[PDB]
């Protein structure tokens, strides 16, 4: 039963998240699509740390937790938001809210095929899904707010935000669906598909050290091993 | 600690 | 509330659950062969399991396959968790000896993994689930339609939708007052996926260090 | 096929 503040701490949630990035376009046009890519993640990583900032918890964790908690769920805010702009009907992502990208174009931009792979069949299956803006908001709260990561101090803490924003969540499913009791679950299993996305993520960024392809410095200092 | 290794981060979180 | 055939299945699955001893170079030699062949009994005992729960052997045998190769791990951690004795710090396998930290050091595992099977193991046992609990994540382990290599995505996730909702019924007559317990168990599932990417790099340094896992472990997690 | 290369776990599926 959605409680007066949980209404109400879902609508900043939704209303949280309510430009010179190298254009898209021979070693000079491949290099320029990976500064495209890498730019529009920056842009990403930008507008998480913006959002969670207007996270209910997040500024009251400590600086160190919160910079834990944003170091290791930008990859699975990216594929969240990734996944939101999924049409299904070609295939494509469509960033910029203008230009649209499909597993080819992904590729040209430097990523390797068992990580693209993946980042489609994951948003395919968000998309059947059919999330709202809140549901989104809810699940990216969720991701962000996870005790586990490596390096987070106060753990209890954390998963006691991750709750209430679980709770909420829960509370708002069941009227947005109140005849499938699974669309609460479904959607928190995500969150494990997510993990192990993650995880095929930090090979690619292996795969780009290993051709000596450099990533800017906020996504280095991020994803990048030191 | 993290912060000490993540300065551009540290920077958009105070800004 | 709990249907009559959630009824059955979970009784099903909780009814369906229900080597080398232990001591210079041999002795490490003698505690990994211990330990990786502790394995190849929960691996026997998964598979045995697994041909019991409703929907498993009408998926083809490539999908069951494909779904017991990667679940492995995470079934073998869940069942770990199980045996975890929160006041030795211990697990208790075989139901004998109880192994700590260290003796899975001296049995060959690299600390970056040791460290997170425990501290899940720790975490786990704070939820205090009981048989008829485990039984189900293991369930839901299993039917993961995300795994490499399944073919019928859609009933793989339709057969983890009916263990997903008989525990939550189950879990609101176990827990009737805590509507968080049922999500705090499906979450940790989400940290059972980054320990099954710590163990890949646990077997990958075992090749690094040329360590050789016998047939079975090597088929289901060697990168061949 | 994922079966001719898990012939180990394929034959305890089989038994
Ligand atoms: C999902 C992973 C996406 C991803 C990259 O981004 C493509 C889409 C970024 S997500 C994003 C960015 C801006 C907007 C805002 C707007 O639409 O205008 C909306 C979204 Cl959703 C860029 C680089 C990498 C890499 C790497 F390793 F090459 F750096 N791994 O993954 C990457
Ligand atoms: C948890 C995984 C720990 C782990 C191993 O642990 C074996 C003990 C946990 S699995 C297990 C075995 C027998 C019983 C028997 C009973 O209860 O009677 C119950 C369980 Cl749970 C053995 C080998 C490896 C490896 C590797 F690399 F060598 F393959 N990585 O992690 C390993």
């Amino acid at each position: 039963q959605l409680s007066p503040e949980q209404l109400g701490m879902i609508e900043k949630l939704v209303a949280a998240q309510q430009l010179r990035v190298t254009p898209w376009p021979s070693r000079e046009a491949r290099q320029q699509r990976f500064a495209h890519f890498t730019e529009l993640a920056i842009v990403s990583v930008q507008e998480i740390v913006d959002f969670a900032k207007q996270l209910p918890g997040f500024l009251q964790l400590s600086r160190e937790d919160q910079i834990a908690l944003l170091k290791t769920s930008a990859i699975e805010v990216m594929l969240l938001e990734t996944s939101r702009r999924y049409n299904p009907g070609s295939e494509s992502i469509t960033f910029l809210k203008d230009f649209s990208y499909n597993r080819e174009d992904f590729a040209k931009a430097g990523l390797q095929v068992e990580f693209i792979n993946p980042i489609f069949e994951f948003s395919r299956a968000m998309n059947e899904l059919q999330l709202n803006d809140a549901e989104f908001a809810l699940l990216i709260a969720i991701s962000i707010f996870s005790a586990d990561r490596p390096n987070v101090q106060d753990q209890l803490q954390v998963e006691r935000l991750q709750h209430t924003y679980v709770e909420a969540l829960h509370a708002y499913v069941s009227i947005h669906h109140p005849h499938d009791r699974l669309m609460f679950p479904r959607m928190l299993m995500k969150l494990v598909s997510l993990r192990t996305l993650s995880s095929v993520h930090s090979e690619q960024v292996f795969a780009l050290r290993l051709q000596d392809k450099k990533l800017p410095p906020l996504l280095s200092e991020i994803w990048d091993v030191h | 600690s993290l912060t000490e290794r993540h300065k551009i981060l540290h920077r958009l979180l105070q800004e």
